[PDB]
């Protein structure tokens, strides 16, 4: 009981030390804290060198005291893993936070693992069809790969993140993996509750029809909670792909936040900040994490994760490393938004490893090429038609910037995430659909129709649907002066008849604020703490 | 020189006695006659090492609690922030002038108090809950912890309840949730204050009318400002009646740093009493981009590596940590609410920045105030392509939902037939339809200041807009219009709209017959 039972001995935050009697536990082990209000574990990070390890708090360390008595576990963090954990939410501990009963558990996996080794590997690329077109036809995801939502703060990455939930992981059959890694406890709340609706998550004694298991870490954690949240919801995701042997869908909201939060962790391990001012390992962290998170031999793990960049910056080394870790990046812009076009994709920045000739098709490949050949060359116009305008033009630019304002309209869709705030009820676009539609733009089978009818609508059908009504209410806009509905006897009643009809309620007067209320007395001195811990008032000096 | 070899130095290997026995009869001899240079040794209390940079560091203290308030004999407050091996560092809630090294520190045995209760409200208190207005003491309260963490995702339920700002463009394009964190942000000058403002004024005029349950005790945290600036907003509350339902928790400019760091979360600490209980509380975090500032005073002054901005890795937690507790609690915990107004300002509208893309991820929406639109006098200023509510959507008035719809659309199609031609190259008669109707409704939402609006005026006021019913009146006296709207329709038609909640198929017809006997001063 006292060795292999070490005592705090430095707080410094998110960061303790604490200082072993003998047999120092190994780095990243998990070492629980006695005597704290809460279950406070922490993971060895370094060993200091003087019997001290140096780790990091998985929950607040407001209320640590440098004697405390810290208890080693022998092992890193493990958490349930199984078909046990479908259906339930889990912290980055192994919690359960959705107040469900404990989670019954196949087994009890570390959160720490290498990765899949080189040999491990499969070179497998289908298509997953997502329903969104400038997704399905410039970028296309691959059903094993690693896909990556690229955004800068309220462009769109949570919607369409959502999306894809809503599209793919429905139609995928296998089991869902939700890690929200520091993100809103609002959107997980909206998504735990949306999920139990729509039967992807089921409560009681049908919780093993579950499809979806949730992992939060959201904004309001400490940074290492949130730093190894993401690990916890792969490890439940890698359960699914080595053990079960299956399909998973691992959605992990703000990848970003990882990086962040252990650089606001390295800053207090007493490391020399690398550019930007992160941490000097963001490329190594970062990697340790994003190579399990692949496809294997034995099962299937389909990633999207989105990636936050600070201050709309894509050169930021933690929006910039991500890029190698992906095969498929969705790059969204905040001037794609401000011209209304949602999803904010940009056409000219995403990028997938399926956008070849040899994977998707010649026929898919060429519209995808001739679609981002005319964007770019009226992205090179813009200079132009800014100062000069569209009369300088020579009119062969002229059927660019006429083609090309149309497929940027036509690559914008409605989401049936978005239909419950923008009130336009989403489209499923089929790739044929997608494929067929602007390959017509692009010969030129569409430049009768005005650049409005592409705008949110579904597939070439529904443009010149959208055209139609367009042309038809220019023609009828009014007469609708009377015999409507607006009848002052038939349909209404008298106006002072309607006062009654309301139901009068009463108002209390008195606030309700001293009802269970209790006062603590709080004296008119300070009051402290002598040097025998007795409370007594502040003396008179200084 | 290792620990192994260190060691071995505890059990004796001397052998060899002659000066052991020799010092251990004179050493008591020669501490006695040195006593008056002694100051008396500390275990328990602490005294100060260095003080500097507001930042003290503390020898002894041997069993404060990391992040707890300690008391200097001058009488400040600290937070222990680091508990190291030999010292530990506070942060002086006050002016580190007044601490010396060599002062006792005593330990006050708790982690960081506000006060909070009822007797809070009606109060201006500073950044750690010590009263600033003069009249007493706060009485019938209790202490809470400032650093509470977030209700979880099982402790939450949805964005339900509409809470009106009577502000008219808020009320009708960005509505407010009751549970929801909204930031206001914008330029220096541009109406962020007068937004929160007549939020605040307005749920003093709706406390008096519902039924006790449904009453908004608004709390005002001021960071940074001038002092009198928050002299002349608690005199405005005060004639207003507002401050019968406010807190107002106030560090200024000319308060240390960590008092401006700390007093958000003192005033959500208090304003979570009203959530706690099942009440519904209304945070204002007046430049929440000045508490990010004095949080980076805080972070360099402890040498700590900068960032993005000079700003640290923790800034983003600095906001997201206090934005939480805005939250809309669930039905078992007692279904109370916070509802967050995060102030940003902006440099150049810049929104790109760093402090305030933070908090565009950490709230819900937004209120853009564009500096130009404020040029022009389109008071408040409100960018309706960028403003933001997806919470407070469908939670909002259920009339308001029926007429906005076709506001939000006409001036959807405003801006994007204004962006097409403003300069007179050729003028379509559709199209000069709808400059005529843009200009109609933006000079209906501009409303002037301290006279928030209720929901049924302001329901009606755009009916008669999105209609036509205005149509006569240039641009120009559709303000002068609106009170010949609101006043000479009979008031009974507000009241039906108001315990309906939205407009009847009864009540549609009998306001388009009051529209038609209002007298329109553009004639
Ligand atoms: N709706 C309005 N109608 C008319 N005038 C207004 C309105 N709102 C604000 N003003 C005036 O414009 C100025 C803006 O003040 P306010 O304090 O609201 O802006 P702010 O963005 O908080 O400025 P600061 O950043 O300096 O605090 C004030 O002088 C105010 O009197
Ligand atoms: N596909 C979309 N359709 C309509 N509106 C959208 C779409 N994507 C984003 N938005 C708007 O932009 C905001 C961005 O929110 P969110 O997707 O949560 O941003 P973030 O990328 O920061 O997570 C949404 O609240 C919504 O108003
Ligand atoms: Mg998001
Ligand atoms: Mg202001």
């Amino acid at each position: 009981p006292a060795i292999d039972a070490g005592y705090v001995s430095q707080v410094i935050g998110p960061v303790v030390d604490v200082r072993f009697d003998g047999e120092l536990p190994s780095i990243l082990s998990s070492l629980e804290v006695e005597g704290h209000s809460v279950r406070l574990v922490l993971e060895v990070a370094q060993h200091m060198g003087d019997n001290t390890v140096r780790c990091i708090a998985m929950d607040s360390t407001d209320g640590l005291v440098r004697g405390q008595k810290v208890v080693d576990t022998g092992s890193p963090i493990k958490v349930p893993v199984g078909r046990g954990t479908l259906g339930r939410i889990m912290n980055v501990i192994g919690e359960p936070v959705d107040e469900q009963g404990p989670i019954d558990a196949a087994d009890i996996w570390s959160i720490h693992r290498e990765a899949p080794e080189f040999t491990e590997q499969s070179t497998e690329q289908e298509i997953l069809v997502t329903g969104i077109k400038v997704v399905d036809l410039l970028a296309p995801y691959q059903r094993g790969g690693k896909i990556g939502l690229f955004g800068g703060a309220g462009v769109g990455k949570t919607v369409l993140i959502m999306e894809l939930i809503n599209n793919v992981a429905k139609a995928h059959g296998g089991f869902s993996v939700f890690a929200g890694v520091g993100e809103r406890t609002r959107e997980g709340n909206d998504l735990y509750r949306e999920m139990i609706e729509s039967g992807v998550i089921k409560l009681g004694a049908e919780r093993g029809n579950s499809k979806c298991t949730l992992v939060y870490g959201q904004m309001n954690e400490p940074p290492g909670a949130r730093a190894r949240v993401a690990l916890t919801g792969l490890t439940v995701a890698e359960y699914f792909r080595d053990i079960e042997g299956q399909d998973v869908l691992l959605f992990v909201d703000n990848i970003f936040r990882f990086t962040q939060a252990n650089s606001e962790v390295s800053a207090l391990l007493g490391r020399i900040p690398s550019a930007v001012g992160y941490q000097p390992t963001l490329a190594t962290d970062l990697g340790g994490l994003q190579e399990r998170i692949t496809t294997t031999t034995k099962g299937s793990i389909t990633s999207v994760q989105a990636v936050y960049v600070p201050a709309d910056d894509l050169t930021d080394p933690a929006p910039a490393t991500t890029f190698a870790h992906l095969d498929a990046t969705t790059v969204l812009s905040r001037s794609i938004a401000e011209l209304g076009i949602y999803p904010a994709v940009d056409p000219l920045d995403s990028t997938s490893r399926m956008l070849n000739p040899n994977v998707i098709g010649a026929e898919h490949y060429n519209v995808a090429r001739g679609v981002q050949k005319v964007l770019q060359d009226y992205k090179n116009l813009q200079d132009i038609i800014a100062i000069l305008g569209m009369d300088e033009l020579s009119e062969e630019d002229k059927l660019t910037v006429a083609r090309a304002r149309k497929i940027q309209r036509f690559l914008s869709q409605p989401f049936q995430v978005a239909e419950v705030f923008t009130g336009t009820p989403g489209k499923y676009v089929d790739l044929a659909d997608t494929i067929s539609g602007f390959q017509g733009v692009l010969t030129g089978k569409y430049d009768d129709l005005p650049e409005m009818a592409f705008y949110m609508v579904g597939d070439i059908k529904e443009v010149k649907e959208k055209a139609d009504k367009m042309a038809k209410d220019i023609a009828s806009r009014k007469e609708a002066d009377n015999k409507k509905v607006s009848e002052e006897l038939k349909d209404i009643p008298s106006l002072d008849k309607l006062v009654s009809e309301i139901k009068e309620v009463v108002i209390e007067e008195d606030d309700g604020l001293e009802e269970d209320f209790k006062a603590e007395a709080l004296s008119s001195e300070t009051v402290v703490l002598n040097e025998e811990g007795k409370s007594v008032p502040l003396p008179k000096k200084n | 020189a290792d620990a192994k070899a260190l060691d071995e130095l505890r059990k004796p290997k001397f052998s060899s006695k002659y000066l052991i026995q020799h010092v251990s009869q004179k050493l008591i001899p020669a501490v006695k006659e040195w006593e008056k240079s002694y100051q008396p040794p500390v275990i328990h209390l602490g005294r100060v090492l260095s003080v500097g940079d507001g930042i003290a560091r503390v020898y002894g203290l041997k069993s404060v609690q990391a992040g707890e308030l300690v008391c200097f004999d001058s009488g400040v407050k600290g937070m222990a922030l680091n508990l190291q091996a030999d010292h530990v560092g506070v942060v002086v809630f006050g002016n580190d002038s007044v601490i010396h090294q060599g002062d006792l520190v005593y330990r006050t045995g708790q982690i960081v108090n506000v006060p909070i209760g009822p007797g809070t409200l009606g109060r201006v208190t500073d950044g750690l809950g010590q009263p600033i207005d003069g009249k007493g003491p706060l009485t019938n309260v209790r202490s809470s912890l400032v650093e509470v963490k977030a209700p979880g995702i099982i402790a939450r339920q949805s964005v339900r309840e509409p809470l009106f700002t009577g502000v008219k463009a808020v009320d009708a394009l960005v509505p407010i949730g009751r549970g929801q964190r909204e930031l206001i942000i914008g330029d220096r000058q541009t109406g962020k204050t007068a937004v929160a403002i007549d939020a605040i004024i307005h749920q003093k005029n709706c406390n008096e009318q519902v039924p006790k349950a449904q009453r908004v005790y608004c709390v005002y945290v001021a960071v940074g400002q001038k002092r009198s600036t928050v002299a002349q907003l608690v005199k405005l509350f005060t004639q207003t009646g507002a401050m019968r339902y406010t807190i107002m928790v106030s560090a200024t400019a000319s308060d240390a740093a960590p008092l401006q760091f700390l007093a958000p979360y003192s005033g959500c600490a208090m304003a979570e009493y009203f959530r706690d209980t099942g009440k519904h509380g209304l945070i204002i975090y007046d430049d929440l981009s000045k508490q990010s500032v004095a949080y980076r005073q805080m972070s360099l002054l402890l040498r700590r590596p900068p960032g993005r901005e000079a700003f640290p890795g923790d800034v983003f937690y600095l906001h997201s940590r206090l934005l939480e507790r805005a939250a809309k609690l669930s039905k078992e915990l007692g279904g109370g609410s916070l509802t967050a107004f995060p102030v940003i300002e902006t440099q150049a509208g810049d929104v790109s920045a760093y402090i305030a893309t933070n908090v565009i991820s950490i709230t819900d929406g937004q209120i853009f105030l564009e500096t130009e639109l404020f040029y022009k006098g389109i008071r408040p200023a409100l960018n309706v392509g960028l403003s933001v509510s997806r919470v407070g959507s469908a939670a909002q008035f259920p009339g308001m939902k029926q007429v906005a719809g076709t506001l939000k659309l006409e001036l959807a199609q405003y801006r994007e037939v204004a962006a097409f031609a403003q300069f007179g190259s050729d003028l379509d008669a559709a199209t000069q339809y709808v400059l005529e109707r843009g200009a109609r409704l933006t000079e209906m939402l501009k409303q002037k200041q301290f006279a928030p609006i209720p929901i049924e005026r302001q329901t009606v006021a755009v009916y008669a807009a999105t209609k036509g019913f205005l149509d006569k009146v240039r641009v120009q006296d559709i303000v002068a219009a609106e009170e010949a709207v609101i006043s000479q329709v009979n008031p009974a038609v507000f009241k039906i709209l108001k315990a309906n909640g939205k407009i009847t198929p009864a009540l549609d017809a009998h306001l388009k017959a009051e529209l038609r006997k209002v007298k329109l001063p553009g004639a």
